[PDB]
């Protein structure tokens, strides 16, 4: 009897990217959003993993 | 929403309700079958220290 070992998946992690650079800041955000879709696209490709 | 005439026909209230928050983020006037990340839950303090 032999064992093979094969990872399946991973942790699902999920990370909030506005939150992320601008943690509680309106000044920061407001300069964010200059950045168009960046920010979302983002987060979409986490939430597709 | 802007129609073929560049009449504004509709609109969605991106803070009246959870739907309205969905379809705000998502861009678009119908949702489809599903969950979706819209937004994030946070506490807002309530006295200067
Ligand atoms: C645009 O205007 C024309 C009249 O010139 C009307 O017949 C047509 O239905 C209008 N289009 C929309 C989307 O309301």
């Amino acid at each position: 009897v032999t064992t093979e070992i094969l990872p399946v998946s991973m942790t699902k992690t999920s990370v909030d990217c506005t939150m992320y650079i601008c943690g509680d800041s309106t000044e920061c955000s407001n300069l964010l959003l200059q950045y168009g879709s960046f920010c979302t696209q983002l987060n979409r490709a986490l939430t597709g993993i | 929403k802007y129609n073929e005439n560049g009449t504004i026909t509709d609109a969605v209230d991106c803070a009246l309700d959870p739907l309205s928050e969905t379809k705000c983020t998502l861009k678009s006037f119908t949702v489809e079958k599903g969950i979706y990340q819209t937004s994030n839950f946070r506490v807002q303090p309530t006295e200067s220290i």
